[PDB]
């Protein structure tokens, strides 16, 4: 949809710098030159994929010290980032929060070794879900009929 | 040896595991057709008994998919490759089999007026294919568990393989626990039908 | 002649790390409530619009 | 009423299609789209008899 | 080493359930998509 | 002689003369009751339960309805055609004013039980369930002219499709 | 329409009768012993 | 050069001056008991609210002039915000056609498109587009995520650390390929090693549990007094005994009283073993003396600090001592 879309799309500037020591020009593109890629599909449909539109830098990207620009308010700029342990669960999250496939997480389940305390969490929020997809799925049925991939598809 | 005198089937020791009825599995000595062993021993599923290989050989494990898994054969797996030979070849064999009946049918409903007892399936068992079975096991479908089989044509009806867990037997056999033996009621006159 | 029997017994009859998939897809009696399923009065599920909005 | 041909091909395409016993014949009968949804059994006429329908 | 054929081999007179039309969403899954039975014609099985 | 020199298995080629082979009615007959069961690799395919001689024509009128009711950038159709095809109308007088050439041309398959047709492989990590399924064979099964039923992945466990 | 007429122990009867629990009961008595006293009881 | 602050996660919630001004605008006036009509949504601007299509339309459906509530939306969007910020208005019409509408900060797609810089049509999720499109770290979500809140009368609850994982969810739908997840290696900095990051990591991460559960806890004190009652887990019971557990409820009673954590009122021996001589002939749990039930038949919804504080033994003291004063 075009509504709810921004129009001005601020850039991000740069506050102050999360380091002391440059990043010296050599070793800039020796580490961006890993990031070009980003994996996608979490189980043996593991697809390592390519990233458009590479920031150049990610010595200065969002470690510390860059601004964001979800300016809204009046009063409120491009609000500074602080460092990584001052917000909360972040290294946790980068256990849980992922594609979790129920193959991937099930077999952590049956053998409780669960990285994260919280893929408990992600795996109800998971199933409880797919649950929902059901008793809607049947809360439906009890109007009409409603057959799977009975209408044509595609052109 | 000559061209024209071949033995007609020849010593094998699988190396893989192949799940026809020819094939055999592991490490065991099995004389399979001619024809049949010859693209094995070119496949490499297969190796001519030399002395060597009667005690170990390289079978195959799926799972890195070469031929790495030494399997021993000692007089140990000499009895595991005996009952596992001896199970898989009741499978092979009912399974294989296709038992043939001869039954008068009077009237019109193309029924068998006299209907089978699982008696009278392990009866053709042991008639034509000596397959000596419990007749407890055989379950029938659902349209005969009443009246037994009771029509003509093909039927069939499910033979319960009970002991296959110890012997390490899956996917080399269409269903580890059951096989269906596959009757046909060919419907005679007084002549030839019995019952 | 040759007759082909089983072989004795040494473990389980039935296959339990052995057993091949049911093969029809395992759509549970419980996610489906299609049939067969026995339930308490007391202890009825999932009404969440119907009569668990005000449970007893 | 498109005489669905065995009872198991009956569905009830509409909210307000529902099933109703027109004689020994289970059909479904919708007050909306009236004719342009209903489906009845494949069974005898309600009034047979044992010569004519057998 | 015991097997008894009673557990395993079930020979039950089970009843064909009518696919239950008095309630609707039970009448929706029962929906077998096997009644496309209709071709059965005894047609010609070896020749066309 | 009688089949030799097959052409691939679709049909036998006579020995000594590159013509079809003509074999008898009865020929490969589907009257068995097929004991080997299909490990089909899609994510469904279509079997035979039953028997019967099916056209290539009635298996492409199949395929093109198929076609129709599957999500095209997920599931790409499989259809199967190792299987031997099968003569018709041949015998001389019995052709229809001695055009034994155009009555022969089709070519129809002898299926026993339990042969796969069609498959719902996938090319994603997108599933499938039996009711995603057989809404979409249940367009092809109402041309295929014998009784089919649809199986998941892997080893057809014969047990319960029949 | 049988096992309406004669009973359960009609069609689902293995009339093998003769030997699906007894042989292993033999190979049980063959295990433990028989000896001097076992035949001092028989004598 | 200079950190901001220094502490294991206190950057939760945003500065109080913006948070004073957060629920000004984005307040709820209470449901007034009526019956809602309509509920409908809207994106508006900071301040430009016409009488046109998009709201003059539905009201004049209804017969309402809206060039009324553009002002009224303006007598509280107009100030306060920078220059175009498309908000969501929840309007909703109740039967007497009084409508009540609470403005909400920016859909997060809003936000993510603008902290990646990409405009209408440029980003895409994977299966439909083939690449990932810009990406963020971990440290940008945080604050998407805290100009977001369900209750913007509660702003504290859900966490932050627990609706985080929402806005990353939204953003990998849209490609948003995030740098902690996704990637063989995290953010490259230049002040230590790998494991001198990893082990200043191991410790981090841990710190913040014993912040996160916390807050998880006093959360749960203030809960009502019903979702601090025991519901025993599941887990355990297996899916024969947990159906024919369903048929007859008097095993669902009998273990509920066998396995519940020691209070004042369940300190009663008979009692608690008249359910343990009803399981046995159930022939459900057997070889678990009632300790071992506790510490699997506990709510796991607590939170590990008042998932203690109920086990036994360790209320089994003080059980005594606590009962209803009065
Ligand atoms: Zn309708």
């Amino acid at each position: 949809k075009r509504s709810g879309k921004p129009s001005d799309l601020p850039d991000y500037k740069q506050v102050y710098l999360p380091y002391d020591t440059a990043p010296t020009k050599t070793e800039l593109d020796r580490e961006r030159r890993k990031f070009m890629h980003a994996y996608s599909g979490r189980m043996e449909h593991r697809k390592m994929v390519e990233v458009k539109d590479v920031p150049q830098n990610m010595y200065t990207y969002g470690k510390e010290g860059m601004s964001i620009p979800i300016s809204i308010f009046k009063d409120q700029a491009d609000p500074v980032i602080g460092p990584e342990w001052t917000y909360p669960g972040i290294f946790e999250n980068k256990i849980v929060a992922q594609h979790w496939y129920m193959e991937e997480l099930f077999d952590r389940e049956k053998s409780n070794t669960f990285e994260s305390p919280w893929q408990r969490q992600v795996l109800d929020n998971q199933v409880k879900r797919r649950l929902g997809k059901v008793a809607w799925r049947m809360s439906m049925l009890n109007i009409k009929t409603i057959d799977i991939f009975h209408k044509e598809r595609g052109a | 040896m000559a061209p024209e005198l071949q033995l007609e089937y020849i010593p094998i020791i699988f190396t893989r595991t192949i799940l026809g009825p020819q094939g055999g599995f592991a490490g065991e000595e099995r004389l399979i057709k001619r024809e049949v062993a010859q693209k094995y021993m070119s496949e490499g599923n297969a190796v001519t008994p030399s002395a060597e290989f009667h005690q170990g050989v390289w079978c195959y494990n799926p799972d890195s998919e070469q031929y790495d898994r030494f399997v021993e054969r000692n007089a140990e797996f000499l009895d595991f490759a005996a009952r596992k030979r001896q199970w898989l070849d009741v499978y092979w064999r009912v399974n294989t089999g296709y038992l043939l009946f001869g039954r008068q049918s009077w009237g019109q409903g193309w029924l068998l007026n006299c209907p089978l007892r699982k008696k009278d399936i392990a009866q053709k068992l042991w008639e034509q294919y000596k397959v000596r079975v419990d007749p407890r096991l055989i379950e029938f479908r659902e349209k005969d568990r009443r009246t037994g089989i009771q029509d003509l044509g093909h039927n069939w009806c499910w033979l319960y393989l009970p002991g296959a867990e110890e012997l390490a037997i899956d996917r080399e056999v269409y269903d580890n626990k059951r096989v269906k033996v596959r009757m046909h009621i060919r419907k005679m006159s007084s002549y030839g039908a019995l019952y | 002649e040759r007759y082909y029997a089983l072989p004795h017994l040494r473990g389980p009859s039935m296959p339990v790390q052995l057993a091949q998939p049911s093969g029809k897809y395992p759509s549970g009696k419980f996610t489906q409530m299609m049939e067969d399923v026995a339930i308490h009065p007391l202890q009825k599920p999932d009404a969440r619009y119907k009569h668990n909005m005000y449970p007893a | 009423h498109p005489g669905l041909v065995p009872r198991d091909k009956l569905k009830l395409h509409c909210e307000f299609c529902r099933f109703h016993w027109v004689q020994d014949t289970l059909v479904v009968r919708c007050a909306a789209h009236p004719k342009e949804h209903n489906q009845r059994e494949i069974w005898l006429e309600p009034t047979w008899t044992w010569g004519k329908q057998q | 080493a015991t097997y008894d054929p009673a557990a395993f081999v079930s020979d039950d007179i089970k009843k064909d359930v009518r696919r239950p039309f008095w309630s609707r969403r039970r009448w929706a899954l029962s929906d077998n998509f096997m009644v496309p039975m209709s071709p059965k014609p005894k047609n010609t099985i070896k020749d066309e | 002689l009688r089949p030799s020199s097959l052409l691939r298995a679709y049909h036998y080629v006579h020995p000594k003369t590159g013509r079809p082979i003509r074999q008898y009615r009865k020929y490969g007959d589907p009257r068995f009751i097929n004991n080997e069961v299909a490990l089909i690799k899609g994510l469904f395919a279509l079997i035979t339960t039953d028997f019967g001689m099916v056209t290539q024509s009635q298996l492409e009128n199949a395929r093109l309805a198929i076609l129709r009711r599957m999500p095209r950038g997920s599931f790409a159709l499989t259809m199967h055609t190792d299987y031997e095809e099968f003569p018709v109308v041949q015998k001389s007088p019995e052709s229809r004013m001695g055009a034994g050439k155009s009555n022969i041309h089709h070519f129809a398959y002898k299926f026993t039980t339990g042969v796969p047709l069609f498959e719902i492989t996938a090319l994603s990590s997108r599933r499938l369930n039996q009711a995603e399924a057989e809404g979409i064979f249940l367009a092809g099964r109402s041309f295929i002219p014998l009784q089919t039923a649809v199986v998941p992945r892997g080893r057809v466990d014969e047990y319960h499709v029949f | 329409n049988l096992n309406k007429r004669y009973g359960a122990p009609y069609v689902a009867k293995g009339y093998a009768s003769l030997d699906p629990r007894c042989s292993l009961d033999a190979y049980s008595s063959f295990q433990q012993t028989v000896t001097s006293a076992d035949m001092k009881k028989a004598l | 050069p200079k950190t901001v602050n220094i502490e294991p996660g206190s950057n939760r919630f945003l500065d109080p001056n913006v948070e004073a001004k957060a629920k000004d605008i984005f307040a709820v006036p209470e449901f007034p008991n009526k019956a809602v009509l309509h509920n409908w949504r809207f994106f508006i601007k900071a301040g430009k609210a016409a009488t046109g299509p998009p709201v003059g339309q539905e009201f004049s459906k209804l017969g309402l002039k809206a060039m009324d509530f553009a002002k009224a939306f303006n007598d509280r969007t107009k100030p306060h915000f920078k220059d175009d910020i498309e908000l969501i208005v929840r309007i909703q019409v109740y039967f007497d056609k009084s409508y009540i509408f609470r403005i909400e900060p920016p859909p997060t797609a809003w936000f993510l498109l603008r902290a990646i810089r990409k405009k209408r049509g440029e980003t895409g999720p994977v299966v439909l587009r083939g690449n990932y499109c810009a990406y963020l770290t971990l440290e940008m979500c945080y604050e998407i995520a805290k100009m977001k809140q369900m209750s913007w009368g509660k702003v504290e609850y859900p966490p932050i650390e627990v609706r985080v994982r929402r806005v990353v969810g939204q953003a990998r739908r849209m490609g948003i390929a995030i740098i902690g997840i996704d990637t063989v290696h995290s953010s490259p900095v230049k002040g230590m090693t790998e494991k001198q990051y990893l082990e200043e990591s191991e410790k981090h991460r841990k710190v913040h549990m014993i912040q996160y559960e916390a807050l998880k806890a006093k959360e749960l004190e203030s809960a009502p007094l019903i979702e601090r009652l025991h519901r025993p887990n599941m887990a355990p019971l297996t899916n024969t005994q947990l159906e024919e557990g369903l048929k007859d409820a008097n095993l669902l009673n009998a273990l509920w009283k066998s396995s519940h954590p020691k209070s004042l009122f369940t300190q009663d021996t008979r009692d608690r073993e008249m359910a343990r001589r009803y399981l046995n002939t159930r022939g459900w749990f057997k070889e678990m003396t009632p300790e071992e039930m506790r510490v699997v038949f506990l709510n796991y919804r607590l939170p590990k600090q008042e998932d203690h504080q109920r086990q036994l033994n360790m209320t089994n003291g003080q059980a005594q001592s606590q009962a209803y004063w009065s």
